[PDB]
């Protein structure tokens, strides 16, 4: 009735790619938060939007240790419900929070090199405090739909789940298919445009040197597909399972087969967990010196 | 108390080449991004000749350029501005002016009707 | 008994923290300029100092001309340091070399070394003029003239002689030469070509505030 | 005659400045001490003010 | 003849200095080497005063020592209530450029100026409420760069024009006008017992003046730069000057010459503003290095650093008390230092 899977890929990578970030990323994402903090004392509104992505990266590598547990039990959740039912809410929808303050930061920097001499309401303090908490209430409540079903499916064989079901369910596809779409690549679609619309515009300044504007090249290319390096094989296996789920809830083989595919890509998205601070504070300069002082 | 005693002078004909130096007095010599001011009769007082403060970016005006060579002996205090091939376009009275502020590379005020650290000039013919 | 001493001190602090947010607003919303060299370019904008308010595409800006203070300028030239852009109008038809060095007095503070300033070389026609007849002083208190030539980066918009333009452009790179040497990112000083005739400096300077502006941002939002 | 003018002018304020009577350096340094050491309690900046009597 | 009279300029200025001469018995540190050194004296920042947009170019003290108004390039005279860090008024200024603002020493009044040439007295204790100017005194040339208080209807500006005034704020013009310096005058300090003045220019001289006699008694040549911070030795005997060449001097006006020349090698920015503690024995002074520095007047050896400005120092006044210590930076805040 249900979908055998088996894979020593998920018993051996996942739990060392998570426990790289929980060594590397948690100083890191504390150094991008003081970071932000010291901005925010400067009156800069970039500073609110990279403190709540911090916020964010740190939640979710705070609730790791315990996924690397039930990823090196060969997926068995041994802790409980009601904390599988928290921690999955926490291990999800932290990397959606994280993306939707990475668009929010490259439309305030879009708004302001494109346009320095314009919109200043939109780039105040408490405009930022206030997008902060209207976009973390909305991606919790957008994302609390697990919340009110039930978590934690024990699978006829050796296996205890916590937040998946292999024979899958059809809402949370259908919550699959809104994750892929919404929360990955509307706002990377947006801070694609951003950081474009913010090369047009350095390139058509007369003050910047050629170094100068190759830099803010390769950054902005950086910042635009380490995302995608990150996220994109996660989603489109989400995107690929849930697919043919609709296509086939009775099959198994396209699972029992990307088994290892979808478990060793769920790895590879920790890792922007570490990437946004060494890219949104330790790379410049001046944010470098500020977290040696 | 500053002082920029100069010293020199005297009539030339087309081609002189007399000089003498400032007797500058007062501060550290070394500091200052000392210059050159003449007033020529009936005109303000313009530019010639700068030095820097150990002697490397010696910058001078057209009319001077190629004909006097500005000297500056920190140990000896003296701005030994030396006139070679002297012509009547000149006939000024000198004053050895003095950088405003020490450390600095920047002469804001050095030609102005009034200014504390410019000295009595020294009358030269021509 | 310093309760209704304490809640009136409270209540006022509170009313001017509104005031000063409203201030804050007011004062963020506008740029400051300083016009130093200049009667044209305010006269076509729109005491010690001549204040000067005009409007170009809804942003305002807040031009300040120094008109009754004395020739010395090392103190009170600090206090324009927060300004946008120092706008220096050169004549350059010896008032030359006083120019020159006025603007490399500027260039060179350790207050104004963040400060753009905007050139304007405000003499034209009567450049135009002496490069045409007379005695030709632009090479007599400039020798190099003679070797210098037309740059090829130049644009000659205006088909007159060549040796205008060449004269124009010699001056513009003598400017330049001391903007570049000593000179990095914290200031570019933006050169420009400008008479009587011409009605469109407001939107030069506009322009030169807006990419000041855009350098700013990027240095402050750590997208350099 | 207008920079002799200003001459006579500073020369009359040097004749001036030139008969004011002067004290030594010794004693006009002695007092000075003499005033910092009677006042040097009275200085919260110097010694330190016990917190309960310091406002700040 | 012009050259005589140069002649007897300089034969008066010999004179003079071999009389200055005559007069160095002994230098300030031979008398003072044998008593205790002050230490370390470190104050950390009590308060922090946040509200002003632009640089603070300068802030004073009330008589009582519990208020405190500031003045800032964003066009705005705020008067703090040091102990509770409020705001009692806010004072929006014609001019924005201000240099000087002054506390009345018995209240009711604020002063203002800056490159309107202009200084604008302010009432306090007005009939109904709010604030409302005066008399605005006009006739200065130069920007106004320091003006104090002598009492009400009696006020003392400095200004750019080598000149400065003193005027009475009922009729509106000036009662003696002061004159002698060829650089601008860039600061002033009242005696305690407001009979003289010491002003200090930027011809690297600083001048006494008398108030209702009108004329310069002493000058004091023994900078090298523009001086520009002076104030009185809380005896009245004494003065500090801050210049460009990154040297505090210490002039004695019964003897009219340097006593110390407090200086560092490390030390190359200049001093914007002094203050002397209410005993003389410490030294503040705000140098452009995004710094003040606490020396001891009488120990040319330094003896504190108040660290925590990160822009240049440009105001720094002790309480009449000596309580607290505010510093007026351009980062637009107000940091009580006790």
């Amino acid at each position: 009735e249900g979908c055998h899977v088996d894979s020593r890929v998920d018993h051996l990578f996942p739990p060392s790619l998570y426990i790289f970030v929980i060594g590397v990323g948690l100083p890191t994402n504390c150094l991008a938060l003081w970071a932000a903090y010291r901005q925010v004392q400067q009156r800069n509104e970039l500073g609110v939007y990279l403190m709540n992505l911090s916020i964010a990266d740190l939640l979710y590598i705070c609730t790791l240790p315990l996924w690397v547990d039930y990823f090196l039990h060969h997926d068995n959740w041994i802790h409980g419900p009601g904390s599988c039912k928290l921690f999955g809410f926490i291990f999800y929808t932290n990397i959606y929070i994280s993306i939707a303050f990475l668009c929010c930061i490259s439309v305030d920097r879009y708004l302001a090199v494109a346009h320095p001499l314009r919109f200043a309401r939109l780039r105040r303090v408490k405009t930022a405090v206030a997008v902060s908490s209207v976009v973390w209430a909305t991606e919790l409540g957008a994302n609390s739909a697990p919340l009110f079903h039930d978590e934690l499916f024990r699978d006829r064989y050796n296996h205890t789940f916590c937040f998946e079901k292999f024979p899958m369910e059809g809402w949370v596809a259908w919550m699959n298919l809104y994750r892929v779409f919404v929360g990955f690549l509307f706002p990377w679609a947006l801070m694609l445009l951003s950081y474009r619309g913010i090369l047009r515009a350095v390139r058509g300044s007369v003050s910047t040197e050629r170094q100068e504007k190759a830099k803010i090249k390769r950054l902005a290319l950086s910042l635009i597909a380490i995302v995608l390096v990150c996220f994109a094989p996660y989603h489109v296996l989400l995107l690929s399972r849930s697919a043919i789920y609709l296509g086939r809830p009775w099959d198994c083989g396209f699972e029992e087969r990307v088994f290892s595919a979808y478990h060793s890509s769920l790895a590879f998205t920790s890792l922007n967990c570490v990437a946004d601070p060494i890219l949104y504070c330790l790379v410049n300069e001046g944010a470098r010196s500020d977290v040696a002082k | 108390q500053v002082q920029l005693q100069e010293s020199g002078g005297g009539l030339v004909q087309p081609g002189g080449s007399l000089r003498l130096s400032c007797a500058a007095s007062g501060f550290t010599f070394s500091n200052y991004k000392m210059n050159w001011v003449r007033q020529a009769p009936g005109k303000g007082l313009e530019w010639v000749s700068d030095i820097s403060q150990s002697g490397a970016s010696i910058s001078y005006t057209g009319s001077v350029k190629g004909r006097f060579t500005i000297s500056r002996d920190n140990a000896k205090n003296t701005l030994y501005l030396q006139m070679n091939s002297l012509k009547p376009e000149d006939t000024a009275v000198y004053y050895c002016a003095r950088c405003p502020a020490p450390f600095t590379r920047d002469c804001f005020d050095v030609t102005s009707t009034t200014y504390a650290y410019r000295g009595q000039g020294t009358q030269v013919t021509v | 008994d310093q309760r209704n001493e304490e809640k009136a001190q409270r209540e006022a602090n509170k009313k001017i923290e509104k005031q000063l947010q409203k201030d804050k607003q007011v004062y963020r919303a506008t740029h400051r300029l300083l016009l130093l060299g200049k009667n044209t370019i305010v006269k076509q904008m729109r005491s010690g100092i001549f204040e000067t308010k005009f409007q170009v595409d809804k942003v305002n800006f807040h031009m300040f001309d120094v008109g009754a203070q004395r020739d010395e300028r090392r103190k009170w030239i600090q206090c324009f340091n927060d300004v946008t852009a120092i706008i220096f109008v050169v004549a350059s038809s010896n008032r030359l070399q006083a120019a020159l060095k006025l603007f490399d007095s500027i260039w060179n503070n350790k207050w104004l070394r963040d400060t753009s300033v905007i050139l304007f070389l405000n003499k034209q026609d009567l450049l135009a003029e002496k490069v045409l007849a007379g005695k030709s002083k632009i090479e007599d208190y400039f020798p190099e003239f003679a070797r210098y030539t037309t740059p090829e980066d130049a644009t000659p918009e205006p088909g007159e002689d060549p040796r205008v333009t060449r004269a124009k452009y010699f001056i513009r790179d003598e400017f330049l030469r001391i903007s570049t040497a000593s000179g990095d990112g914290r200031h570019y000083c933006y050169p420009h070509f400008t008479c009587a005739v011409d009605t469109e400096n407001i939107r030069r300077v506009f322009n030169d505030c807006r990419d000041i502006i855009q350098r700013m941002h990027l240095r402050q939002y750590e997208l350099l | 005659t207008a920079s002799i003018a200003q001459a006579r002018k500073l020369v009359e304020q040097l004749k001036m400045e030139a008969n004011i009577d002067r004290i030594k350096v010794s004693k006009a340094a002695a007092d000075l001490m003499a005033y910092c050491e009677a006042h040097a309690k009275e200085d919260p900046l110097l010694t330190p003010v016990p917190a309960s009597e310091n406002p700040f | 003849e012009l050259d005589q009279l140069r002649q007897e300029a300089e034969q008066l200025k010999n004179q003079i200095r071999d009389a200055r001469k005559a007069c160095a018995d002994a230098t300030l540190s031979q008398i003072t080497n044998n008593i205790d050194p002050v230490g370390r004296i470190q104050m950390r920042t009590r308060r922090t005063l946040r509200g002003h947009l632009a640089k603070i170019y300068a802030m004073h003290w009330g008589t009582d020592s519990r208020l405190l108004v500031s003045a800032s390039q964003d066009g705005k005279l705020i008067i703090w209530d040091s102990y509770t860090t409020n705001k009692v008024h806010a004072i929006p200024l014609r001019s924005s450029w201000v240099m000087t603002c002054a506390y009345a020493p018995s209240g009711n009044y604020v002063a203002c100026g800056g490159l309107d040439n202009i200084c604008s007295i302010y009432n306090l204790k007005t009939r109904e409420g709010n604030v409302r100017v005066s008399r605005e005194l006009a006739g200065h040339t130069g920007y106004l760069s320091c003006c104090r208080f002598l009492d009400d209807n009696q006020i003392v500006t400095s200004s750019g024009d080598t000149t400065c005034a003193l005027w009475d704020i009922e009729t509106g013009q000036q009662t003696t006008t002061f004159t002698g310096h060829t650089g601008d005058v860039m600061s002033l300090s009242l005696a305690p017992d407001t009979r003289l003045f010491v002003s200090g220019a930027c011809d690297a001289s600083a001048k006494l003046w008398d108030v209702r006699e009108g004329m310069c008694r002493q000058t004091f040549t023994g900078h090298e730069s523009d001086i520009n911070a002076i104030c009185f030795f809380p005896n009245g005997n004494a003065f500090a000057t801050g210049s460009d060449d990154a040297t505090c001097r210490l002039f004695d006006l019964r003897a009219d010459q340097e006593l110390m020349t407090y200086s560092h090698d490390n030390i190359i920015c200049g001093i914007t503003s002094v203050s002397f503690s209410k005993s003389g024995r410490l030294l503040l002074a705000g140098y452009d290095d995004f710094n003040c520095n606490v020396w001891d007047a009488l120990k040319a050896d330094r003896a504190g650093v108040l660290a925590g400005h990160d822009n240049r120092v440009s105001c720094l006044g002790v309480t009449d008390d000596g309580m607290a210590v505010a510093t007026g930076s351009w980062d637009s805040f107000l940091k009580i230092w006790n």
